[PDB]
RNA sequence: GUAUAAGCAAUUAUACAGCGAAACUGCGAAUGGCUCAUUAAAUCAGUUAUCGUUUAUUUGAUAGUACCUUACUACAUGGAUAACCGUGGUAAUUCUAGAGCUAAUACAUGCUGAAAAUCCCGACUUCGGAAGGGAUGUAUUUAUUAGAUUAAAAACCAAUGCCCUUCGGGGCGGUGAUUCAUAAUAACUUCUCGAAUCGCACGGCCUUGGCCGGCGAUGGUUCAUUCAAAUUUCUGCCCUAUCAACUUUCGACGGCUGGGUAUUGGCCAGCCGUGGUGACAACGGGUAAGGGUUAGGGCUCGGAGAAGGAGCCUGAGAAACGGCUACUACAUCCAAGGAAGGGCAGGCGCGCAAAUUACCCAAUCCCGACACGGGGAGGUAGUGACAA
């Protein structure tokens, strides 16, 4: 490995830390502001910008390096039954070390440039709840 | 000419020599016009460096070729990257003995020239030209590049460099065909400045009239009017002259140079940059005048000939600056106050110290927008070093005025070293004069700034006379505003303020009434309101204590535990409704207190009191109050119900108010 | 080489222009939002008959678009481009109607001398100079410093100088250039931001009909001030 | 596993890589000298 | 043979799909270039839109920025010392982006002694980190390559300094 | 743009002039179309984004960049070829050898009339116009700085005030965002551009030796716009559990580092982590491969290969099947040394059968140096007792 760095801030000078806001009515967290952690895919530290679709969901597998899996539940109308049917969709989003991850919470994600085959979104604001395991079902 | 170069190099290679033999490919690749930079950087700092054995056999032909490629105008593009970067590259990659042989090649006729003789000037030299000015421009740009790349290795080549550049400069100023000589003069002075701060160890004394002929004749009668726009190369030469120790006494030769420098500083229509530039010249002059033995080899002259016959003009001009225009840049301000700081210990007697003390207290009562607090600390150091001259016994109205300023700065500053210097300026205040009283203030403020056992001893000792009192009042309210180490400094300063206000209510003789009553109003009441807005709860408790002392001891003055708290608030409601209140009292003491009470049935009692007091107060203050409250709504999402209950009660109060005023 | 039916239905062709239809060439205006010069001459104006006739007319310097002579047959002239024909001395301007079709209007020189163009955007060009991009793909150097995006500019058309400007304003009258409610002259009454893409304006007519069009399709014509002669 | 991209030797037969060249035995020595030399290397 | 398409990899759900199409021209990715140390060898490659990009195969000099003081100089390149990607690349002396390599110090030392005056590597504004001083006394500095030598045709980068400098000393000692 | 055709057609001031074969130069051929094992939300359709990229042509603007030791100088820029003329070889057509020319908007260099030029400031000023002070493009790539009133921001904010008064009053660049746009310094490139071009009118100053002077055509750096192309975000397939486990068997999911790509990206190479999918139907199997325009029907739009693998070439756009290169499978000419080459349409397909080998680009439309050249879409025509 090499030394990690923000791309164009001059460190060893004998005479700062850059972090941008995404906007959209969001507030950068304090761990993103002052925490010396560094990553290129963070929208508040790296050069990734967020634009386009804004989505929500509930994390299912937080046991992964800075990427969560989101179950997207919705109600599918089948005409044959003329009834609504539950359908779960599995997304992904790059998780910043700025926030405190909780399993089962409610997380808002945002569309970015494709960082991986699955990672297309960045987390913006977690909402802490008491969400349970796979057996819990709810439209979100 | 590149074709003539190719044929010449073919002839030199026809001179079949073992020295040139291993380098012919480097020569032809240096010469091919598409391989120049790459061939250069493979020649130097490559594997096949020049072997030092036949280096004396290869270097002359290589250097003539390097001069040809640095002189070529055909293949060059424009800009600095057009041929200037090439010359800089060649001189950067060259070596110093190689540079000496190269400058021998570069100075054609001017190699063996003598600019100075056993006598001063050689007019027989200067009234004869050996070079066209185009070649002079080329030579001079070349030599500026040489010096800029050389640095400290100039020492074995001075006896040629200074002769060349001085001949060019003096022929230029005699020509003062104008464009060529103009660019000659400007780049000449630039090379000269670089040469000066490169070579300090040279002896510059055998020519002085050369600096005379360069400086005094064409410019000095016009120099402020000219340099009102920006800095110049002459100004750079004077700046590096003042930087160098041994070069400074060249300013004595014409005695009007430093007068005209501060005359440039006098012209108030400058771009402020020539102002701060002349100021830095003065900075280096004073640092030289203070510096040890290495500069005391010349200090005694620069004390007795350069600064001494012009201190009056210096201070008169600095005063004209600080009282001419209402607009002064912060850089000019900090830099001017820094110059007067460093000039303070360098003078012993003068004439304009009355003006100096007046301008000091003027810039000290200037608002915080115009003057930074660091700058106020600088004016304080100025005051300490400038007060000690024997002036205050005359013109006492100036002296009671400056004492009002130093007192005012006791509740303003934040820094321990600034407060130490405050105690020191008070010390020399007493040393100048009333004397024992102000010395009591000296020991009081000394044991205030000295640590915590000494401070509490100070508070108790003064706990155990108007001008005696006022600074103690200032530092007393500052130590009110200090929240807590253990809170003891706050409580003891509160007790001291009660002792002061007890002295206030003790003395009630009618001119003393007037004086002390205006003092206690104009220093205490805004400090009460500022401490009311202070969110420190120990500060609010002690300000409630001293406010209780005020209202209980004063009352002839015309302008004057949850359960017990709520009961006292109900008592305050009844006090309102038996007598409405004073409006400023309401709006600047009571409202912030219960605002703090809300945001820290207590809330219901608080908003009921806010309702009754919003009945009691004035509508313009109410208009600002309502704008501040809806701003609290928009900005504070922490207490939505709390702020909106406040809104409901206050506009119900508005409805009752308009219903009563109907 | 699309068919006549697949050609856009707002530059009209009757049932006898053959199975084909010309495609516009590359130019300032967009492909869907264009009226080509041959269709303007021989299908709408009928000042000629045949492709060769229009070729000859456009080959001699006889048709001038936006103050400049246009040579080729299928030069696009989409929206509000004045067309000066000197042998008749007439000037034609392209507006829409309430249904959403190209409508040609006759004008003399006084109102034909200037154009009204919507500002696409504004930036700083090379050299540190602000420049201004219209929807006509015209770039104006050194503009008025108040002219933001979605402004409108009255343009001299002889020196290209910025003669006047009109501001995006709620309470102003507009004209729609896209969407399902395309071509409905009315007043802007409301703006909705919707930060995150596709801001909307709410625009009613002069006669009480509300509808939602997007800012990109909105084309400011004037508060009351119909600076171009709309057909009566 | 950490090893998919060839990092472990997958001992699997390859279809095209099956029957490229026949062994042509080119050794000028009668193999008794050679293995007697392998016996009488440095070690004996 | 070489391409950039994603048809041959497995699905997001872990499925294999035939999805059999032909490799077209816009998923073209060209062959890599092991940029090594030698005389200047650069092959020009025209790309889409007729842009030119310069594949540098053998490089001797590049420029490096000692922009802490505000200078940069074109110096030679001795040889790579460490590389974050491949130890085989460190062995084969290849120059890529983010590659720490010892460079010659002579133009920098020339500029230093010319500007400030004091000799280095043999007042209060001319000051050096001692590790950088040791690099100057040896005469072979630690710099990093941050220009892409493959897609820009030039080896340029900044000198190492301070925290990254000591981190890379420790990494070299690892 | 290039004419000395030894090409025509002429004279009233003779380098050229009108027309102009051949040839050089620039553009064009990313399709019009043919065949066949198929593609089961990956394509596709809606719906977004490109702050992740490219773009010949379109139209719009656009570039201040001198001097800088050649000086006892230089001042109408170079060299090649084609067409042509003549000498030939072989069986073999420009398959071509030798020899002799000449042009450019083909390929290329490119200090100079001069003591100035051009930007910034500007004191003094009669709007006077200026004394005299600083400075010398662009493209690539890197580093750094600015990208904006102060940061001792202890500012501004409590203008709830202060002061006068007649008490009525009066005074005190863009985005949602970016390291974006943009500017500046250090250098860097075996690195570009900053017009040695053509046609037409031809007027002002009079140093009568010129000095200035317009309209276009072609070309050129950047930025738009257009035509596009590339990926890309949420939803939507037909049926099945004799398909319940699948992936890691071409990395399966990450993060970091680079390479390559126009750009993002396990797309690929190292390093380590442990996954990712599934009974809400993964995965497999079957092959039978619609959308929009709403009275209606109509209308419109909708993978692999050019004898076979493999590699390469031009170009803004192709892995063109247009070319080449080697192998394989065929086939043709010959003086037996050698040389070039690969498709579709028609008829028979029993010995007995049945719709033209038609005409033109005339209109709509397309491509070019270009009004004139060229178009396998398009229309016109002929046959018919199968019907009606």
């Amino acid at each position: 490995r090499a030394f990690l760095k923000q791309p164009h801030i001059f460190l060893n000078s004998k005479v700062r830390r850059w972090y941008k806001d995404v906007g959209l009515g969001f507030k950068t967290p304090k761990t993103a502001i002052e925490g010396h952690y560094i990553d290129k895919k963070c929208p508040f530290t790296g050069m990734v910008s967020i634009r386009g679709r804004i989505l929500t969901g509930r994390v299912v597998s937080t046991k992964m390096h800075r990427t969560i899996i989101i179950r997207r539940e919705y109600l599918h109308y089948i005409p044959k039954y003329n009834r609504y049917e539950k359908r779960h969709k599995n997304l992904a989003a790059h998780v910043s070390p700025a926030f405190r991850v909780e399993e089962g919470d409610m997380v808002v994600v945002g569309q970015c440039r494709p960082l991986s085959k699955t990672v297309r979104f960045n987390v913006l604001r977690v909402l802490p709840r008491t969400g349970k395991s796979v057996k819990k079902f709810q439209k979100f | 000419d590149i074709e003539l170069q190719k044929l010449a190099l073919k002839a030199i290679l026809t001179w079949k020599s073992e020295g040139i033999k291993p380098y012919q490919e480097h020569l032809e690749y240096l010469l091919d016009e598409a391989r120049f930079k790459n061939e250069l950087t493979v020649l130097f700092q490559g594997d096949n460096k020049i072997l030092p054995e036949h280096r004396s056999e290869v270097i002359p032909v290589l250097l003539h070729l390097l001069y040809g490629r640095a002189i070529s105008r055909k293949g060059a593009a424009s800009g600095r990257h057009g041929l200037h970067a090439t010359r800089l590259a060649i001189i950067r990659q060259l070596d110093v003995e190689d540079m000496g042989s190269f400058l021998d090649i570069g100075l054609g006729p001017l190699r063996a020239i003598r600019v100075v003789d056993e006598q001063g000037v050689r007019e027989s030299v200067f009234a004869h030209e050996p070079l066209p000015p185009r070649k002079q421009v080329g030579l001079l740009n070349m030599l500026e590049a040489v010096i800029n790349e050389l640095g400290t290795s100039v020492e074995p080549y001075m006896d040629a460099l200074v002769n060349s550049v001085l001949y060019c400069l003096v022929n230029a100023c005699r020509k003062l065909n104008e464009s060529l000589y103009r660019v000659i003069r400007t780049t000449a002075l630039k090379s000269l400045s670089r040469l000066f701060q490169n070579a300090p160890d040279f002896n510059w004394v055998p020519y002085r009239e050369l600096m005379v002929k360069e400086i005094i004749s064409p410019r000095i009668e016009k120099l402020p009017v000219e340099s009102t726009q920006g800095v110049s190369a002459t100004w750079r030469l004077m700046a590096t002259w003042s930087s160098l120790p041994k070069a400074a006494p060249f300013l004595n030769v014409d005695k009007r140079i430093l007068p005209k420098i501060v005359e440039t500083l006098s012209i108030e229509k400058a771009k402020d940059e020539v102002k701060v530039f002349a100021l830095d010249i003065l900075k280096n002059l004073i640092n030289l005048a203070q510096a040890p033995e290495t500069e005391s080899q010349f200090n005694e002259l620069i004390k007795t000939e350069l600064l001494d016959p012009n201190t009056d003009l210096i201070l008169k001009t600095i005063g004209g600056v600080l009282h001419g225009q209402s607009d002064i840049g912060r850089e000019l301000l900090s830099s001017a106050v820094d110059t007067v700081v460093v000039f303070a210990p360098m003078i012993e007697v003068s004439s304009h110290i009355q003006d100096m003390l007046e301008i000091a207290t003027w810039l000290l009562n200037q608002p915080l927008r115009k003057v930074n607090p660091k700058v106020k600390g600088a004016i304080l150091l100025i005051l300490k070093r400038f007060i000690e001259l024997d002036d205050l016994q005359s013109n006492q109205e100036l002296q009671r005025k400056v004492y009002s300023t130093i007192s005012a700065l006791f509740g303003f500053f934040k820094d321990k070293q600034n407060r130490q210097t405050l105690a020191e300026v008070l010390d020399v205040f007493a040393r100048r004069e009333w004397a024992q009283e102000v010395s009591d203030i000296c020991r009081g403020l000394n044991s205030y700034v000295e640590d915590y056992n000494t401070r509490l001893a100070a508070f108790n000792s003064i706990t155990k006379t108007l001008d005696q009192w006022m600074p103690l009042v200032h530092n007393l309210l500052y130590f009110i505003q200090q929240p807590e180490e253990f809170g003891v400094l706050s409580s003891n300063s509160a007790d001291g303020l009660c002792k002061f206000i007890s002295a206030v209510e003790s003395v009630w003789a009618t001119p003393d009434q007037a004086a002390w009553i205006d003092v206690v109003a104009n220093i205490i009441l805004p400090a009460i309101y500022a401490g009311s807005r202070d969110p420190s709860e120990t500060v609010r408790r002690e300000i409630l204590r001293v406010f209780g002392f005020l209202v209980s001891h004063l009352p002839q003055w015309e302008l004057v535990a949850v359960s017990r708290q709520l009961q006292a608030l109900r008592v305050l409601e009844a006090a309102n409704d038996k007598r409405e209140f004073r409006s400023k009292h309401i709006s600047q003491f009571f409202i912030p207190l219960f605002e703090h009470f809300i945001f820290d049935g207590l809330s219901a009692q608080a908003t009921n009191t806010i309702a009754a007091l919003t009945l009691s107060l004035e509508w313009q203050q109410y208009r600002a109050i309502l704008r501040r409250f809806i701003s609290y709504v928009e900005s504070k999402p922490d207490w939505q119900k709390r702020v909106v209950r406040l809104l409901e009660k206050e506009v119900d109060a508005l409805r009752t108010a308009v219903a009563s005023k109907k | 080489h699309q068919k006549r039916l697949s050609a856009p239905s707002h530059w009209l062709l009757d049932k006898l222009s053959g199975a084909y239809a010309p495609r516009p060439s590359t130019g300032p205006h967009k492909l869907r939002d264009c009226m080509p010069l041959i269709v303007f001459v021989r299908n709408r104006l009928k000042y000629a008959l045949n492709y060769r006739e229009t070729k000859a007319i456009m080959m001699q310097r006889l048709v001038k678009v936006d103050g400049k002579v246009r040579t080729d047959i299928t030069y696009p002239a989409g929206f509000m481009d004045v067309i000066t024909i000197e042998k008749t001395g007439e000037n034609f301007r392209l507006i829409y109607d309430t249904k959403g079709r190209f409508t040609v209007h006759r004008i003399t020189d006084e109102e034909a001398k200037y154009k009204l163009g919507k500002v696409k955007r504004v930036q700083l060009g090379r050299g540190g100079v602000p420049f201004l991009v219209t929807h006509d793909a015209r770039t104006i150097r050194y503009p008025d410093p108040l002219i933001k995006v979605n402004d409108t500019v009255k343009i001299d058309l002889e020196t290209g100088k910025i003669t006047d400007f009109i501001k995006f304003d709620t309470g102003a009258l507009a004209m729609i250039t896209g969407g399902r409610n395309m071509g409905r002259v009315g007043v802007i009454t409301h703006r909705e931001r919707h930060d995150g893409g596709f801001g909307i304006v709410h625009l009613k007519d002069a006669l009480d009909n509300t509808f939602a069009t997007r800012e990109s399709n909105v084309f400011v014509i004037g508060s009351e001030k119909p600076w171009i002669s709309l057909p009566k | 596993r950490r090893a998919s991209k060839g990092r472990k030797l997958r001992y699997t037969v390859h279809e095209k890589l099956q029957n490229f060249m026949a062994p042509e035995d080119r050794r000028s020595w009668e193999e008794h000298a050679i293995d007697r030399l392998f016996g009488t290397l440095f070690g004996q | 043979g070489i391409s950039r398409d994603s048809r041959h990899k497995r699905s997001h759900t872990g499925a294999k799909r035939a999805f059999y199409r032909k490799k077209r021209a816009f998923e073209l990715g060209r062959q890599p270039a092991n940029t090594r140390i030698g005389p200047k060898r650069i092959h020009i490659v025209r790309t889409r839109g007729g842009n030119h990009k310069y594949r540098a195969l053998r490089l001797d000099s590049g420029n490096f920025a000692w922009g802490s003081e505000g200078c940069t100089r074109k110096t030679r390149i001795i040889g790579v010392v460490y590389h974050p990607s491949n130890n085989e690349l460190v062995r084969t002396n290849t120059l890529t982006k983010s590659a720490v390599v010892q460079i010659d110090a002579a133009p920098f030392r020339q500029w230093y002694e010319a500007h400030y005056g004091q000799p280095l590597g043999r007042a209060a504004h001319g000051k050096v980190d001692p590790a950088l001083e040791k690099q100057f006394e040896a005469g072979r500095l630690y710099a990093i390559i941050s220009s892409r030598p493959g897609q820009s045709g030039r080896a340029d980068g900044y000198i190492l300094e301070g925290e990254e400098l000591a981190f890379y000393q420790r990494k070299l000692h690892k």
